[PDB]
RNA sequence: GGAGGGGAGUGAAAGAGUACCUGAAACCGUGCGCUUACAAUCCGUCAGAGCCCUCGACGUGUCGUGGGGUGAUGGCGUGCCU
């Protein structure tokens, strides 16, 4: 069984025991989280009705804080002159999906 | 007092041609041309991660339309029929589904179909 | 003429790898009893005690 | 696999003109190496021929290594001091002229039969 | 105790000099003159 | 033949040998790994098969919050300065 859960915009495909990268929530490794589910396909019948899906939520541990590749940006523009350079990286939590 | 600019100047150096690892010929030798070369790889990377979501996006489209197909449905209906029927998977998932899951795709096509008008042609 | 832009590394290499030396080919000979290598060009002076080997 | 080096340094010859000598006797016996280079028409051959000479000599001599089991494993030229010449040409311009030269290193080693 | 290390100018006493010609990040190229005409190379008098 | 080198010694060090402190880049080699002879390439960038190496976990090979090298193949892409 698995369910496509949603969170920080986006929506995942877990199961039980799957360890998937996330935008940060403001939560302390260690913890546990709840969140919302999008679609649960268990075994062979589909939950798809928004009622049902509203009836469950996928329960995961926060496993650590990590950051993203370093990315970098240098904007140009020929004959102009123009240079802008720029890094970035971006927070992500770490989750560890408990159970459905 | 008399400065030398060669610390400063081989910092900077060096950080250009080691970015410039692997390139052909001159850009991965000579500072000046892999300067360039560099300015054209920041430029490009900029570019295509902007686009990369699109181009994801457009294989999923292109794979889900697929499995529609397989079920005697477009992929307009579907996603129309999808809408109304209130189900909120996104493309990512769906085409994840038609590959990996065929049995919960059909199942999504049924409530699909079940969501749809019955004159799609109709002023409705 | 005069060449308009400087060769790349692999059309240079390219060309320049075609400038080499052939190996001849040697066969043996007994000259005061020692067997040593020679051209087959030269095996009957050879045995005639025309050609210095070292 | 044991093995003696020896080494021509400042050898008047053009590393490129030695290197076209070079690539007939790599991999090859010391011996069939010897007599490749005593026939082959080319000026670098005599001094190619002295330094792989010399390195199976170091082998018998320094290490005791049995002359009939040498191989010649890595040879290669580099490139010495370079020389700056002159040679005048017509209406009154003058040519640089290159006198080169280069490095021979050569390392034979014991295999079995 | 006050010591040879602990004297500082006033707060905003002191300014950094600008240095002009010292790339695109700056003032590079121009020195903040423009493009050509008698104002770029020299000057033009008061009067 | 010499030049030069290999042992042997001097030296704390010969990766200090009177071509000698340190010894960068361009430039020139040798060896190993991946790739390349139906293919129209501002030479990169984004996806990416395959191969090779490496760090963890469990067996014997098989995944992972992995990492590096090369990259068949697809999309996009008109060098810098003035």
């Amino acid at each position: 069984t698995y369910a496509i859960v949603k969170t920080g915009g986006k929506q995942y495909k877990v199961a039980a025991g799957d360890v998937v990268k996330v935008e940060k929530l403001d939560s302390e490794p260690g913890a546990s989280v709840s969140l919302p589910v999008a679609l649960v396909v268990d075994g062979a019948n589909v939950t798809s009705k928004a009622d049902d899906l509203a009836k469950v939520a996928v329960t995961a541990e926060v496993l650590e804080h990590t950051k993203g590749p370093k990315i970098r940006i240098h904007k140009f523009k020929n004959k102009t002159g123009y240079h802008k350079r720029q890094g970035h990286r971006q927070q992500l939590t770490v989750l560890k999906v408990t159970g459905i | 007092a008399r400065v030398k600019r060669a610390l400063n100047a081989q910092k900077k150096r060096r950080t250009v041609l080691k970015a410039s690892k692997g390139y052909r010929g001159q850009r991965s030798r000579l500072y000046r041309k892999a300067k360039e070369q560099q300015l054209h790889s920041l430029t490009y990377a900029y570019r295509d991660r902007r686009a990369r979501k699109g181009e994801f996006r457009k294989l999923w489209i292109s794979r889900i339309n697929a499995a529609a197909r397989a079920n005697d449905i477009t992929y307009n209906r579907l996603i129309q029929g999808l809408k109304a029927a209130g189900v909120e998977v996104d493309r990512k998932n769906l085409a994840e589904l038609a590959v990996s899951d065929p049995a919960a795709f059909t199942a999504l096509v049924d409530v699909a179909r079940a969501a749809l008008p019955e004159d799609v042609n109709a002023p409705s | 003429a005069v060449p308009k832009r400087r060769m790349s590394r692999a059309n240079t290499r390219s060309r320049r790898a075609q400038w080499k030396a052939e190996a001849p080919g040697l066969v043996t000979v007994s000259v005061a009893g020692q067997q040593r290598k020679v051209p087959r060009r030269l095996l009957k002076a050879a045995r005639l005690g025309l050609v210095d080997l070292d | 696999f044991p093995s003696a080096t020896a080494k021509a340094r400042y050898v008047r010859v053009s590393a490129t003109k030695a290197r076209r000598v070079i690539d007939l006797v790599r991999g090859k016996s010391v011996e069939e190496a010897l007599d490749i280079l005593r026939w082959a028409p080319q000026a670098a051959s005599e001094p190619v021929a002295k330094v792989i000479a010399s390195a199976a000599a170091n082998a018998q001599n320094n290490e005791g290594l049995d002359p009939s089991t040498l191989v010649v494993a890595t040879v290669y030229a580099d490139e010495g001091p370079t020389a700056k010449r002159i040679r005048p040409r017509a209406q009154g311009r003058a040519f640089r002229i290159r006198k080169r030269t280069s490095h021979i290193t050569v390392i034979v080693e014991s295999r079995p039969p | 105790v006050i010591k040879l290390h602990d004297l500082k100018p006033a707060p905003g006493e002191k300014k950094a000099k600008t240095r002009v010609g010292r790339g695109e990040g700056s003032k590079g190229k121009t020195a903040g003159r423009g493009t050509k005409g008698t104002k770029a190379r020299k000057n033009v008098p008061v009067m």
